[PDB]
């Protein structure tokens, strides 16, 4: 049973993604802080 | 006389590694991340005493290279940062890394280790009493969960239930880590954050098929993105409004989110956006059976994507556009696209595209 | 027209079953290669019906392995194979089994092709399917004709010191094209008894039993005729002409090397026509009658220049030159030693090119 | 010393032509296509 | 007399015949094709294991002058193993020695180590003295490359290095004298002289900049003794360098003068431009900046000429601090523009950031 | 991990508190790799 769905394609219009919320990378200033 | 002519000789020297890092920085602040990495690879080879500034540099390539695609030296950087503050015992240096290299391994398909990363994260943060790490981490494990759970099943089969139970258990994963992070963000008043974790949240919640806790959460998307006003953020929050009230069965209300998309879209003119809603309101009205309205929008939509050489798009518009005319009667019409399936089909690898287009002119020769 | 409501039924886009079976079409005109995208389609839509997902793995492993993928053969077998086990289908096991094998054998993997054929035999005997039986014996003949044939080229003409290694895979694998034989002459298979008798006759032609494998190939010769297959008839001669050269007798092996010729022309097959010239040369070689020897390494050289076949360029230069220096045409010969060097710089030939200087020096001096 | 490579203390001609490999199976699928239809 | 026989001759290829083309190949300095010749002869292979260990270790010495080190690791190992099979133990020794040259310039010094050492223990066994010797040059130059691995090198005013490096650097002096005494023994010049080079230069690494100076004078007597104008003109680069850290500038210019003379002699047009940048850097040390001027454009010139677009860069800036030192505030900006153009063609990331700070400050006069 | 030098795994670091102090130099040259080795195959028995 655990080996049998192991293998491609099993078991008894179109749409367009979820489009999530985009990745944090708002980090461009701390070298220049780091300045002391 | 100069305040400096024999300081200018000072700066015939040669360039210092805290120089060639602040270049480094600036590149990337610019976007240019391409040349950011050259200036924060030569300030490597130079080498520093100050660990403090060797840890800032691990962390800056290693998100530099992320934002390159380069996820294999992306990988290298943040584990150096990572043994780095180890070594010294910087825990909060160190919380910072391991949520940097579990992000990292999310995206490389190793979301086992990943959780390992992001777990270590989440502890130290509750370790030390720093909220806005605890909070980060949340986030970052409801990601990789959610990525997780995205990973297989595409495509694939997926209305009303049933999946793989890993796929069930990894979403509702994401989505206890959501909601504690919009607890512990909502008690800090961190608007923005509070934005981006509903968001996600109904994201997740669309593809469990929990409908209307979609909407409620993308819902408080848009009222925050209004707040805000990111533009970019309300058009999204419209959009996936628009996708759950598809599955909901309320078509017209789709399609008036679909039409605040596109207008948005024009707005901001983007080509791309505006021919995905064109596209989205072309199948709206064919759920609604107004097939007129259906080719106006899919026509646009055509028209866009051979603007932009889309030609996958054209495909999709081609074959939509066949059974719509299909439905209308216009038998030569929908031979025409039908042909312009076949062609593209071919011509993309797009073999159950091929497959159909070759059935569809079969049926639509004999009448 | 009488029934309009037709194609949003076929208009949807998707099922498995269409895919496999275009995929199969195209393997049936011969363009396997856009046959494989078809079935991995079908893979990826999957199916419930689990004796169709058997039938598409296994035309997909025998499709990678007809286009030289051989990894991915194994792999879709390999899933054959594990599909077959666990509904416990025995007679698809056993036909899983044997295509892994076959495989595993181009793959150099004798040890577990071994196993695995062997596995086809046990389950064929245990549910008495004697069609069944009698291809894995012939599968069991062909790892051994393979593995035997695996130990080393430097074993030209004609060795002498044979490794027990060798001696016992190729004896096995007689003794198996015979037990298939038995089993095959007792169901009536005509067809299969010119196979078997084909590869049982080489198998003898590289244990050095020539007699056995003359005869084996006069067998293979007359089912040939009956059946009217004149590519087999022209193997048949080919592999009768090889052995009556180390038999010793050229003149015989001139006849049969001269009906592969005729056959050739025939069929208009300029590839197998060439290496009919090429032996009669080396044959007329052994007869020292190097007049005509020269005659057929010309022919041969013709076509091969035709074919753009620039390592047979080089192997007609190289024996035409030492034809010509049995024969005393020194100018000639060095004409032809001169092609030889430069065929064999342009193929990367190291040997030859070191040959062919050797062999300018000494024709200069007359 | 057994492994170390080529060690131990041919003149042309085309030798074996062995029997074609068989293969024919492109009907499986097709076939079963009949047998549930 | 009997030479209508020559259809035996047309067959051939032997496994001998190949090695030895592949051999005459790399006696004219066609290594490239040597080596298909020799892995030809592989491919036959032979009954002879006295060949077979020269065919292996002419192919790792072939491989290793290609640059090609993976694959001279792989035929020098494979004469390791077949000399230790049977005991050549004269043979297991030479192939230890290759081996371990070539684990040197992989960077892998801890395994260069033990198989120099190999060589080092079978000479000592059989005593065989010009096979120790050669050994502790080896190890010498081992030990001196594993130093150099670690190298910005910094005597910079007073300063410190690591004691990793001062260590092996020690043990190349050890090693080298060790060689010089044996060799000096054995009445070897040749081996003589070319222990005084890197014995000096190990010493110029580690700051006994006197001795190293006394080395690089023997050795530039033993250069004279054979005539080798290529060894003096080391001899003479290498004193130059060593007087300048003895602060001795006007004895460095005379030694770097005399580098220049062998160097238009020889025509050596690379040569010839070191020589000047030399130069030029000796006299901004005597601070005569005119002079300094004189020789970086010498170089800069050569430079132009041979198209060596970095050089033109340490050119340019040199030339812009040597007019600044001047006053030629025009002429010095003139060269940092050069300078910033030229690191942005080359990829050098830090003259690029220093050419535009140059650029900021000059303008302002 | 007991090792308060054993990181220096990582990329470059480490902190340690006539005449010719500072101003740059250059390199150096060291002695020929010396290959004799073209004639050991040609002797032979």
């Amino acid at each position: 049973n655990s080996a049998l769905l192991s293998l491609p394609g099993y078991r008894p219009f179109y749409m367009g993604t979820c489009q999530d919320e985009p990745e944090q990378l708002d980090d461009w200033n701390r070298i220049a802080e780091l300045q002391q | 006389g100069p305040l400096g002519s024999m300081f200018h000789v000072r700066y015939r020297m040669e360039a210092s590694c805290l120089e060639l890092a602040l270049e480094g920085e600036r590149l990337c602040k610019s976007g240019d991340c391409r040349a950011g990495v050259s200036f924060f690879e030569a300030a490597v080879q130079v080498g520093t005493e100050d660990l403090k500034t060797l840890s800032a540099i691990y962390s800056q390539l290693g998100n530099a290279y992320f934002y390159l695609h380069d996820y294999a030296k992306a990988l290298e950087y943040h584990h150096h940062d990572l043994t780095l503050a180890r070594t010294i015992g910087d825990q909060l240096g160190e919380a910072k890394a391991s949520g940097n290299l579990g992000n990292t391994l999310k995206v490389l398909g190793n979301f086992d280790e990943a959780i390992v990363c992001c777990q270590r994260h989440l502890d130290i943060s509750r370790e030390l009493n720093d909220k806005v790490g605890e909070a980060r981490a949340l986030y970052n494990l409801g990601n990789v969960y959610h990525a997780k759970g995205k990973s297989f099943g595409c495509p694939g089969p997926q209305d009303v239930g049933e999946f793989p139970e890993e796929v069930r258990d990894a979403l509702q994963a994401a989505v206890d880590f959501y909601e504690e992070n919009l607890s512990l963000v909502t008690a800090l008043g961190d608007r923005a954050a509070q934005g981006r974790a509903f968001g996600n949240l109904g994201n997740t919640h669309y593809l469990l098929g929990n409908f209307r806790d979609a909407v409620i959460a993308h819902e408080q998307r848009l009222l925050i993105a209004k707040e805000f006003g990111d533009k970019a953020a309300e058009r999204r929050a419209y959009s996936n409004l628009g996708n759950a009230y598809i599955f909901l069965g309320e078509f017209e209300t789709a399609s008036e989110y679909y039409k605040k998309t596109l207008l948005l879209a024009r707005q901001l003119k983007d080509r791309a956006v505006e021919a995905q809603s064109c596209y989205s309101l072309g199948n709206t009205y064919t759920l609604l059976q107004d097939y007129e309205k259906a080719i106006d929008y899919h026509l646009k939509h055509l028209a866009i994507a051979q603007e932009l050489n889309d030609r996958i798009g054209e495909g999709r518009a081609c074959w939509s556009l066949g059974n719509a005319y299909t439905a209308l009667g216009n038998h030569d019409q929908a031979m025409h696209f039908a042909e312009k399936h076949l062609e593209i089909s071919r011509e993309v690898g797009d073999k159950s595209g091929e497959l159909t287009a070759r059935l569809n002119l079969s049926d639509l020769q004999m009448v």
